[PDB]
This record gives C-alpha cells, structure tokens and sequence, in this order.
C-alpha cells in the first residue's frame, strides 16, 4: 500500500500545486508518484497547500520555499511552509511584520514547530490587537522571535482570556491572563478564559457565588474547575430562563465542588423541563394555527388570510424557538460528552 | 458376524441402491454406508475386529433405515408431508452418520429412534400407497404422521410410541392390503379390526401405554388372521 | 392500575426504602406503558421488578416499553420483540439503542412526510399565484398551516427522540 | 430400553397371544417369554439392570420370532412341510430358550439364525397363503423351503442364505400380492421382476453370493416399485 | 409466579392460535394454563406465532407441525416452527425450494438452530439474488442443507457486503 498511497498523495500534490499556481510542484509530485515515495508525495502535497495558502497570503518567499520543498520532497519543510503561510495570513489579518519575518524564517529553516509557533503568535497578536492586551502582543512577538509554539499558544489564550475578561469586566481574569502570558502557561490562560466566561455568565444571570468561584479559579488557574463553573453558570441561566431556583442552587453547589458532570446533568434536566414547556407551547401554537386556518377557510378575506398567515408565521417562530432550545441543549450535551 | 452378517448388509446395500433411485440424499447415504461398510470390512480385514463389528452393526441399522426410506419414497411419491419428513429423516441420518463417524456413542441414540422413525415412515408410506379411493384413516394416519412428527419431536417420548405407531400402521396396512385385493367379506373383517385399532389409537392418544398398545397389537393380530383367509378369497 | 406496584410502594413506605419506592414508581410507569401499548411481558417484568425493587431493571423495562411504543407507532414488531428481550435481560442500553433506531426510522418517515407537505404547500402557493381568490387563498393558507402542523409533529418526534437520548445519556 | 423397549415387547406379546391360537407350543413359548419378560422386568426392577437389558433383548427376538411363527401358522395352515418346519422351529426355540435360561451365550447363535429362520418361514407361509390357483413358483418356494430346510441344515451356511431366501420371498410376496389384487398390467410387471428373481435364484443356487443376492434385491425393489402403481390399479 | 406466568403465556398462546386459525392450539393453550406449565404455555405461544407466520407464508407442513407442538407443548419445536415460518416467508420473498425444504426439515426436527439457519439462509439467498452474488446464494443453500446458522448469517452478510460493494 506504499506505492499506491504514494501515487495518490502525489496526484493530490500535483493538483494542489496546479491550484496553487505551481506546475513545477505538479511535475515534482508526478515524479513522487512515479517513484512511489509516499513521504515525498505528502511533502509535495503539503508544499502545494503551502503555496496555495501563500498565494492567498501573498509571500513569494514561502512560495519558492514550498516550490523547492516539493522539488526535493521535504515533508518537514513543506509542513513548515504551510503553517507559515497560515501564519502569514493570520499576520496580514493582524499586521505584525516581525511575525511575518519569523514565519518566513520558520518556513526557510523548515521548522514546522517554529512555523506553528508563528501561526499561534500571529493569532495571538490578532487576538491581542482585538482585545487590547499589550502583554499578550509582547508575548506573541517574543514567541515568534523564539519560535516557541507553547509560548505563542499561551499568548493567544491569554489574549482571548483578556478579551473575555474585558467583555465580562473581570479584572481578576484579565490579571490571570496577563500572568499566564508572562508565564507562557497556555493552561493558565485557558483557565483564565474559562473563568472570565463563567464570570460573564454569572454577571448576566446574577450568580455572585458563580462569579466568585470563577475569580477563584482564575487566581488558581484550574481550567477544569473553571469549565465546571461555566457549565453550572449556563445551567443556572437555563434554570432562571425556566424558573428552577433549586437547579440554580444545585449548580452553585456543583461549581463549588468543581465538577462539571453534575452541572451538565442539571443543565440536561432543566433543558428537559424547558423542552416539555416548549412542546406544550408548540402544540398550542399549532392548534392556534389550525384554528386560524379553519377561520380563513370558513370565511376567507383580507383579515382572514392575514390572520391565517400570521398564525402560520407565529407557529414557525415558535418552532424556531423550540429548535433553538433543542440546539442549546444539544450543544450542552456535546460540551459535556 | 462382522463379515458374515455384512454380506446380508451387502444384499441390503444392493437392494437400497436399486430401490433409492431418487432423493440423491438417499444415494449419498448409501454411498457413505458402503464407505462405512468398506471401512468396517477393512477393519474386519484389519486387527480392528471389534471396531469392525461395531461399525458393521451401525451400518446394518443404517442400511435398514435407508431401505425403509427408499421404500417410503417409492410408496410416498405423492405425500408432501411424507417427502418432507423423509428429507428430514435423511438430514437426521446424515447427522447421525457424521456423529458415528465422529465416534458418537449417541449414534444408536437418535438413529436408534431414527431407525424406528424410518420404520414408521415406510409404514405410513405403504399405508398411503396401498390405499385407494377411501383411505378412511389417512387423516388418522396423518394424525399418526402428526404423532410421528410428534414422535419426530418426541425423540425420548417416542421409543414405545414409534412401536405403537408401527403396530397401528400394520393393523392399517393389513386392512389396506385386504381391501386392496377385495372388490366384501375381507372389508367387513377388516372393519372390525380397524374398529379396535381406532379405539386403541384414541386410547393411545388418551395416554394409555400398555392397554392401548395391547389392544392395537391384538387388533393387528386379528387383522392378520383374517388376512390369511382374505388372501384366498380372490 | 398496578396493585402490585401500589403494594410495593406501601411496603417501601413502611420500610422507608426510597430506592424500593423509586423502583416501584419506575415499575408502575413501565406497567402503564405496557398497558397503553399492550406488552403483557413488559407489564409482567414491571410487576416482577416492583416485587423485587430493582430500579435499574424497572427503568430498563420502562425504556424498552417506550421503545416498543415507538415501534408500534412506527410498525416495527421486531423492535418491540427486541425491547421485550432487553427488558427481560434488564439492561437499558440495548433498549435505548432500539428506541434510537425506531426514532431514526420514524424520523426518516417524518422527513418524507414533511417533504411531501412542503411540496403540497408550494403547489397550493403556485395555485393561489396563478389564480388568486377566496378558495385560492383559503387553500394556500390551509396548506401553510398543514405544513406548519407537520413540522410541529416532526419536531415533537425529534424532541421525543432527544428526550430518549437524554434519559439514556 | 430395558423397560422402555419392553413395552414394545409387551405389544408384541399381546399380538402373539392373539395371533397364536393354535400350536400350543407357540402358547407355551409365549408363556415362557412372558415369564422371561417378567424375569427381565423384575431384573429391570432389581439392580440387575444389565441382566435385565440382556434378557429383554433376548425376549424381544423371542417374541419377534414367535410372532413370525404365529403368522406362519396363520398363513401355512395347509402346508404339511411348513407345519413340520414350524414345529421344528418351535422345538429349536424351546431348546434355545432353555439354553438362554441356562445362560447359554449360544442363545443368540441358533436363535440368531432361528430368528431369521422364523422370518423366512413366515415369509414362505405368506407366499403360500397369498397365493391362489397358479403358484408358478411354490415349487421354487418349496425348493426355497428345501433351501430353507437346507438352511435349517445350513445353520452356519445360512446367515446370508436366510437373508437371500427372505428377499426372494419378498420379491415373490410382492408379486403374489400384486397378482392377488389383479384380475393384467400388474401381472405383466411382476412377470419381469419374477424373471430376474428366478434368474438370481438359479444364480444363488449356482453358488453366487454377492451377484445373485444383488440381482434378487434389485428384482424385489423393482417389484415393490411396480406394486406402488399396482396398488392404485384396482 | 410460575402458575401465573403459565396462565398468561397460555392465554396469549390461545389468542395467537385463534389468530393463526388454530382453535386446537387454543385449547391446548387453555390446557397449558389450567395445568400451570409456563414452558408448555410459551411453547403453545411460539407454535401459535409459528402458525400465524405460516398462514402468512402458506405451508401446511409447518402449520400442522406447530399444531402438534402446541398439543404436546414442545418449546424447541415451536420456536423451530416459528423461525421456519419466518424462513418460509423469506424464501417466498426469495424463491428457493431447497431453502423451503430445509426450513420444513428444521421445523420437523424441531431444531431451532437449524430453523434460524434456514431463516438466515433464505435472507442470504434473497440478498444474493438482489445483489447478484452466486457465491453468496451457494453458501446460503449449503448452510440450509447443513443447518448452520453461522454459515447462513455469513452468507447473508456476504451478500449484503457484495451489494454494498457493487453499489460503491
């Protein structure tokens, strides 16, 4: 299956090269197929994807880099050129020239680790410019110059945590994000992001114990406890939307416990109650629509057709609302499963 | 003996080969028996004389039941239930032949009844073939066939039941052969033995094991005694 | 109408066993589903669980009863028989899987019905468009309401399937 | 088994008691068998279960041969040679019964052939009873009877010979029953199976053991196949 | 709970017998209830279902087989007759007479294993005729003659795999 996989990956390499604008990489891919090198085939494929993402970005440096990588069959250099073209797109979205230099350098050195570092650092710089976190942008630039994918991902997660904190108003979460960016702990930054989200949910609902647990997790850096607090906050929000204060209290107890399984189970029970309520409401809306239809049938007119169409639209809107509730419940089950 | 009563098995094999011209399962069973007969004769020629005797005794019952099945097929070429039970006994015989070939002990267990099964099967087949316009008990014979099918299911509760069914068929087959060569003294004599036969069959269908078997056997004996005179009445 | 379930509930109340009382409740629910469907083996397993006090077996019997009810609503007697076998086994995972398969079949059926209803509504709309009048607007609005009701029914079936998945997950 | 296939022996005893109304030697043998049946049932009720099974197996062959003798007497009430051979088989059966009662081992040795002897005897008796004006082979059947008497003397040289004689009688008894219910298609069909039967008998009287037995068995099978249609020809 | 389960399964047996067209199996079921044999009750029930599936298929052989199984109370023979009536329906959908012979033989021998073998072999023959897999139909016929439920299910799954392959 080696020669067959080689011919297939090399045909895909030639196709993505012609789509990238590379007939030379297409011919090198045809050669990788004729030789039967699945490594060289996947190399020409990743280099062709790199050239496509570069033509999307606009850097001839990584373009010629992927061209040479396909002509030689360098899989590491091709993956580096692909991640570096992704970094170049993310930087053109952000606007950091040192990031572009680091990405081109990762593509030239063929360091796919440094290339993913440049991608995560361009994402971190974009997220920092969107949030306004100068420590996050500084950590992103430092990771791009260093080529540390962990540090760049930490800067990205810290910029995201700072954004979630500024949107929530959680200066403890913003401080935890800055501390994680300075530490380069992507785990702590993700915990700060989850804690800022949980605090936002607590503020939107009114669960001060939930916001307190979120701040405590942000100070601690427990992404598991922060995610459990966010799940319990969403469950208590669904409870307030339904009217189950006992569910909100159980969610508070579970968030204080730090587990998300009980929070998800409570959210599921609240979603089941809300779904029964929405089913009753939808049955009532369908009965009302059928009644308006029978009324328009018995005496059709401007007002009759108006009421029938209005009832049909109301039933459609109620069905859309019930489907949105079901989608929220399913998203909760997915985040839990 | 193991080679002096296998010439009788050889005449049985010659009869069955000439009496099983259809049902290629019957020809295949006859071939497996002849190979089993060949295997026993080789063991009879080998030092495996006790194994030869055992295989020859098994193949003797095999050839007997195969002749029963061939005579049934010759006497039940028009009964779908009979052909179905015949193919079923053929499959059971192939299974028992594979089991005995595996040294299974349980060979003369189901085939012990499958021998009696083929006996009663050929019995009902002859009862149907020597019948004519008025069967008058082919339903009962089908009931017996059902009871045979039930015996086909009652195979442990069929050892004496198979014998009783065969004896009732013999009382019927005697009456059937008497009415066959009759145009009515033989018919009236068989109408009285058939009366006791049906009475015992209802008793045999009433859970009577010794009394009903005795009544059916006596009815069959009286029918055979009247058949001695009915055979000279034409 | 399960006096065995009522007796098990009274016995659990006298014993103070909330587990036995919940098992009696689940068994009474399974027996209610069996009576509403007609699964006497399911009602028998429910009474046996009520006499035993197995909330797990009673919940599995209730899941199998709901699955067999969905099967009868769809027409899968093999599904009802598999539900009976699983309830006799006492596990609810197979009962939930069978209920999911029955809900998938019913969902394909409801999707075909909803596509037909949407085609009929579009046809009534084209008819009201070609010649609008009292009868034309009446038929168009009636087809729109029928499509809305069919969508509501399909959404109710999907909601029942999702509730089954939730009770299983 | 020793008490589950002895109910079949009990039905056999009931048949023979109702089918042996003459030849007080037959009634005495039936009584000795019932006592032997009683002795086995007591051993079946005692801890002598293997002895019960052995005595029951012996008494089963005894009752089978006794039924053969009773059916012969019912079918040979006019043949002096048949009655003589029947009384001779009765004396031999009393001797074998005394020997088995003495634990003699050699019980299923002469009675092993005396069972086949009673088989062929009832066979010739039925061939004579189902005969009519034109026997056309009763001389041969008497020759066979002579060959049976010779088998009565050849009892070691009669194990396969008794089987061959029984098969030739069956080819004759099939033809006899066909001509009995016939007034001539069945007669012409039996005239061709009887031709091969007489050819094999001359071959069987020519020292041909496998070929003549095969030819007679095939003739009997063809006769039974034609009898399937002859049974519906009336 | 033995006598109660017996009376219930035997009442269901009599009902499915009357629905199958068997008042004799209905009376045998009433007798199984009066005696209190849950085994004989479920036997008459499976035999009544067998007779119903046979009346749906149209084989009086398995019909009388289930009738006798209910009159006696044979659970294995009743389950064999039921799976064999399913096999007969699947064969009438397929059209294999050797499969019908094997199914009737499994019903008569009472081999519920051979009866499920005949059912899976009739399904295998149908799936092979739908796919066009002669090896699958040959394996199905071989399993029906042998009575191997594993081999018949394998022939069915192989015919389905060949169908999925031809469609793919």
């Amino acid at each position: 299956s080696t020669k067959e996989k080689a011919r297939q990956l090399a045909e895909e390499a030639k196709e993505t090269a012609e789509k990238v604008g590379d007939p030379e990489l297409i011919k090198l891919a045809e050669q990788a197929s004729q030789e039967g090198d699945s490594e060289k085939a996947k190399a020409i494929l990743l280099a062709a994807e790199a050239a496509r993402v570069a033509k999307e970005v606009g850097a001839p440096d990584l373009i010629r880099l992927a061209r040479i990588a396909a002509r030689v069959g360098a899989s590491e250099a091709a993956k580096a050129i692909l991640l570096a073209a992704e970094a170049a797109r993310v930087a053109k979205e952000v606007g950091d020239p040192e990031l572009e230099r680091l990405a081109l350098l990762a593509a030239v050195l063929g360091d796919s680790e440094k290339a993913k570092a440049i991608l995560l650092a361009a994402e971190a710089a974009r997220v920092a410019k969107e949030v306004g976190d100068p420590e996050l942008i500084k950590l992103a630039l430092e990771a791009a110059e260093r080529g540390d994918s962990e540090k760049a991902k930490a800067i990205l997660l810290a910029a995201e945590a700072a954004r979630v904190a500024k949107e929530v108003g959680d200066p403890e979460l913003i401080k935890l994000a800055l501390e994680a960016a300075r530490r380069g702990d992507s785990e702590k930054a993700k915990a700060i992001l989850l804690a800022a989200e949980a605090a936002r949910v607590a503020k939107e609902v009114g669960d001060p114990e939930l916001i307190k647990l979120a701040l405590e997790a942000a100070r601690r850096g427990d992404s598991r406890k922060a995610e459990a607090i966010l799940l319990a906050a969403e469950a208590a929000r669904i409870a307030k939307e339904a009217g189950d204060p006992e569910a909100r209290k159980k969610a508070l107890e579970a968030a204080r416990r730090g587990d998300r399984e009980l929070a998800t189970r409570i959210l599921i029970e609240a979603l089941l109650r809300l779904l029964k309520k929405s089913t009753a409401e939808l049955k009532r809306a369908t009965a009302s629509l059928r009644a308006i239809t029978e009324e328009l049938k018995k005496n059709p007119s401007e007002d009759a057709l108006v009421e029938h169409n209005r009832a049909i639209v109301e039933h459609n809107a109620i069905i859309v609302e019930n489907n949105r509730i079901i989608a929220m419940v399913l998203e909760a089950i997915v985040r839990a499963i | 003996e193991f080679k002096f009563l296998a010439t009788e098995a050889k005449m049985l094999i010659t009869a069955a080969e000439r009496l099983a011209g259809t049902d290629p399962r019957l020809q295949e069973m006859v071939a497996l028996i002849k190979k089993e007969l060949e295997q026993a004769e080789r063991t009879f020629r080998n030092g495996d004389k006790s194994e030869a005797q055992r295989q020859l005794e098994f193949v003797l019952t095999a050839a007997r039941a195969v002749m029963n099945v061939a005579a049934a097929a010759n006497a039940a070429g028009t009964d779908p239930l009979l052909k179905a039970m015949v193919d079923a006994i053929l499959w059971r015989l192939k299974e028992a032949i594979r089991t005995f070939q595996n040294g299974d002990e349980e060979a003369e267990t189901q085939l012990r009844f499958v021998l009696r099964a083929a006996i009663a099967v050929a019995v009902v087949a002859a009862a149907l073939v020597l019948a004519g316009t008025d069967p008058e008990l082919q339903e009962m014979v089908e009931q017996i066939k059902d009871l045979l099918i039930s015996a086909f299911m009652a195979g442990e509760k069929a050892l004496t039941q198979l014998l009783f069914v065969a004896w009732a068929a013999h009382a019927v087959a005697m009456i059937a052969a008497a009415a066959n060569l009759a145009g009515p003294r033989l018919q009236q004599q068989v109408k009285e033995i058939l009366e006791k036969l049906k009475e015992a069959i209802e008793t045999f269908q009433k859970g009577d094991e010794e009394q009903a078997f005795r009544q059916l056997a006596e009815v069959l004996a009286e029918a055979a005694l009247v058949a001695l005179r009915a055979a000279l009445t034409n």
